C-alpha cells in the first residue's frame, strides 16, 4: 500500500511539515548550540532538503522525545 | 535491474504502482532488437519525453512466454481465467517480444 | 481426490506445439490522478 | 430553415468539404488545391495506404 | 502466399490455435491481419477484423495476436459447428496493399 | 444500411472485353474505403483494386496490370472495375469488395466489408 520511495545542550534539530498539492516533503536542518538554560538568540531558517509539497490531510501527529 | 532481472514471481503478485522520477523515453521498446510488439492505444506512441507519473514500479522479473495469445488485454485462455483475473478497468500499454 | 495442487503443469519443452512458443510479455500500465507527477522527461538539451 | 430543397430523396452527394489539411486556413481566401494529405510517414506515388 | 495449416478436423473441447506466416516487411506492418469467413452458401463476410475486434456473428472464442513472423489466431476449440475457410489479410506497405495467405479452412468432422 | 448487388452468371469469349458494373446506392459512400477482391473456384481470394469514392483516386493490380481500367460514377454513386481484354484462362468466379471502415481517421485500417457483394463469373469457354 506504499506510495513513495526515496533515499537520502549540544544539538538543535528543526523539522516542519506542511500539506499542499499532492507529493511528499521532508524538511531537515541540524545546528550545534552551546546553551542549556533557554533558547539561544539568533535566526536559523529551515530549508526543505526533500522538497515535494505534501497535500495529505492529516490533523494528528505524535512527538518522539529523547 | 528492472528489465534484465533473473526470476519471475507469480502472475498475480505484481506492484500496485506506476514508474517515478525518470526520463521516460519509449525509445528502447521500439528500437531494441529484443522487442517485437508494443501497442499503445490510449496514449501516443512517442509520448513519454513529456508525460510524467506519480508512484513507482520495481517490476524486476522475466518469465517463459509460451502463452503468447492468452497474455493480452481482454483475452481468455489457460492463464488469465483463474488465479489471476484481468480487470474491467485496465488502463495501460502492453509489450510482447 | 478432487482437491488438487494449486498449480497445474504446462510444458517446459521447446518441442511443444505452436501455441507453446516463447514470446515474453511485461505490461506497463499508466495512471495519472489529480496528484501531480514526477516522471517528467527533459527535452533534448543543446549547448549554452 | 431549408430541409426540403437542397436535399435529394435518394441522397444529395454534390456538396464537399475539407477534413484534412496541414495548416489552418486564412480569412476569406480561396484554396482550390487537391493535394493528398500527409498523415503517416511514407509518401504515395498515386496509391493508397 | 503466406503459409499456414490449410486443412484441419475438430470436435468440441479445448483451445486450438492458427498462424499465418509472412516476411519481415509483411509481418512488421501487417498487424491489420484478419480472416475472411467464407461460410458455405453466404458472402465472404469475415466476422473478424483487426484481430480481436469483431462484427456480429461469432462468440469470443477467437483470439487475435501477432507471433514474430507469423500472424496468429487462437480458437477455443476448432470444432464441429464452425465450417469456414479463413485467410490472412496483412497490410504489406512497401509491397502490395495486402496479399493473402495459405487459407486455413476451419472445418468439422 | 448496406446494399450490394453484382451481375449474373454469364459466358464470354477470349479477346473480348466486359464493361462490368458493381452497383450500390443509398448511404454515405465517402466514409468507406471500397476495395475490390476476387476469388477462384476452390482457390483463395486475391485483391486487385481500391477506391476512394471522392475524385476517383486510382490504384491497379500488378497481376492484371495493363489490362485493367478503373472508373467511377460519383453522380449516381457508382464504381466500376472494367475488366478489359478477356482471356481464355478467365474461367473463374470473381467478386467485388467494399469497405465499412470509417475513413475519416488518418490510419490506414482494414476495410470492414461486413457485407460482401453477391455473385459474378467471367467464364470464357468455346
Amino acid at each position: 500500500n506504499c506510495t513513495f520511495e526515496y533515499v537520502s545542550f549540544k544539538n538543535l534539530r528543526e523539522f516542519v511539515f506542511k500539506n499542499i498539492d499532492g507529493y511528499f516533503k521532508i524538511y531537515s536542518k541540524h545546528t550545534p548550540i552551546n546553551l542549556v538554560r533557554d533558547l539561544p538568540q539568533g535566526f536559523s531558517a529551515l530549508e526543505p532538503l526533500v522538497d515535494l509539497p505534501i497535500g495529505i490531510n492529516i490533523t494528528r501527529f505524535q512527538t518522539l522525545l529523547a | 535491474e528492472v528489465f534484465n532481472a533473473t526470476r519471475f514471481a507469480s502472475v498475480y503478485a505484481w506492484n500496485r504502482k506506476r514508474i517515478s522520477n525518470c526520463v521516460a523515453d519509449y525509445s528502447v521498446l521500439y528500437n531494441s532488437a529484443s522487442f517485437s510488439t508494443f501497442k499503445c492505444y490510449g496514449v501516443s506512441p512517442t509520448k513519454l519525453n513529456d508525460l510524467c507519473f506519480t508512484n513507482v514500479y520495481a517490476d524486476s522479473f522475466v518469465i517463459r512466454g509460451d502463452e503468447v495469445r492468452q497474455i493480452a488485454p481482454g483475452q481468455t485462455g489457460k492463464i488469465a481465467d483463474y488465479n489471476y483475473k484481468l480487470p474491467d478497468d485496465f488502463t495501460g500499454c502492453v509489450i510482447a517480444w | 481426490f478432487n482437491c488438487y495442487f494449486p498449480l497445474q503443469s504446462y510444458g517446459f519443452q521447446p518441442t511443444n506445439g505452436v501455441g507453446y512458443q516463447p514470446y515474453r510479455v511485461v505490461v506497463l500500465s499508466f495512471e495519472l490522478l489529480h496528484a501531480p507527477a514526477t516522471v517528467c522527461g527533459p527535452k533534448k538539451s543543446t549547448n549554452l | 430553415n431549408s430541409n426540403n430543397l437542397d436535399s435529394k430523396v435518394g441522397g444529395n452527394y454534390n456538396y464537399l468539404y475539407r477534413l484534412f489539411r496541414k495548416s489552418n486556413l486564412k480569412p476569406f481566401e480561396r484554396d482550390i488545391s487537391t493535394e493528398i494529405y500527409q498523415a503517416g510517414s511514407t509518401p504515395c506515388n498515386g496509391v493508397e495506404g | 502466399v503466406l503459409t499456414q495449416p490449410p486443412s484441419v478436423s475438430g470436435a468440441p473441447g479445448q483451445r486450438v490455435t492458427i498462424s499465418c506466416t509472412g516476411s519481415s516487411s509483411n509481418i512488421g506492418a501487417g498487424y491489420d491481419v484478419h480472416w475472411y469467413h467464407q461460410l458455405p452458401g453466404t458472402a465472404p463476410k469475415f466476422l473478424i477484423y483487426g484481430n480481436s475486434n469483431r462484427p456480429s456473428g461469432v462468440p469470443d472464442r477467437f483470439s487475435g495476436s501477432k507471433s514474430g513472423t507469423s500472424a496468429s489466431l487462437a480458437i477455443t476449440r476448432l470444432q464441429a459447428e464452425d465450417e469456414a475457410d479463413y485467410y490472412c489479410q496483412s497490410y504489406d506497405s512497401s509491397l502490395s496493399g495486402w496479399v493473402f495467405g495459405g487459407g486455413t479452412k476451419l472445418t468439422v468432422l | 444500411q448496406v446494399q450490394l448487388v453484382q451481375s449474373g452468371a454469364e459466358v464470354k469469349k477470349a479477346g473480348a472485353s466486359v464493361k462490368v458494373s458493381c452497383k450500390a446506392s443509398g448511404y454515405t459512400f465517402t466514409s468507406y474505403d471500397i476495395n475490390w477482391v476476387r476469388q477462384a473456384s476452390g482457390q483463395g481470394l486475391e485483391w486487385m483494386g481500391w477506391m476512394n469514392p471522392i475524385s476517383g483516386n486510382t490504384g491497379y493490380a500488378q497481376k492484371f496490370q495493363g489490362r485493367v481500367t478503373m472508373t467511377r460514377n460519383t453522380s449516381i454513386t457508382t464504381a466500376y472495375m472494367e475488366l478489359s481484354s478477356l482471356r481464355s484462362e478467365d474461367t473463374a468466379v470473381y467478386f467485388c469488395a467494399r469497405g465499412g471502415r470509417y475513413c475519416s481517421s488518418t490510419t490506414c485500417y482494414s476495410g470492414v466489408g461486413m457485407d460482401v457483394w453477391g455473385q459474378g463469373t467471367t467464364v470464357t469457354v468455346p
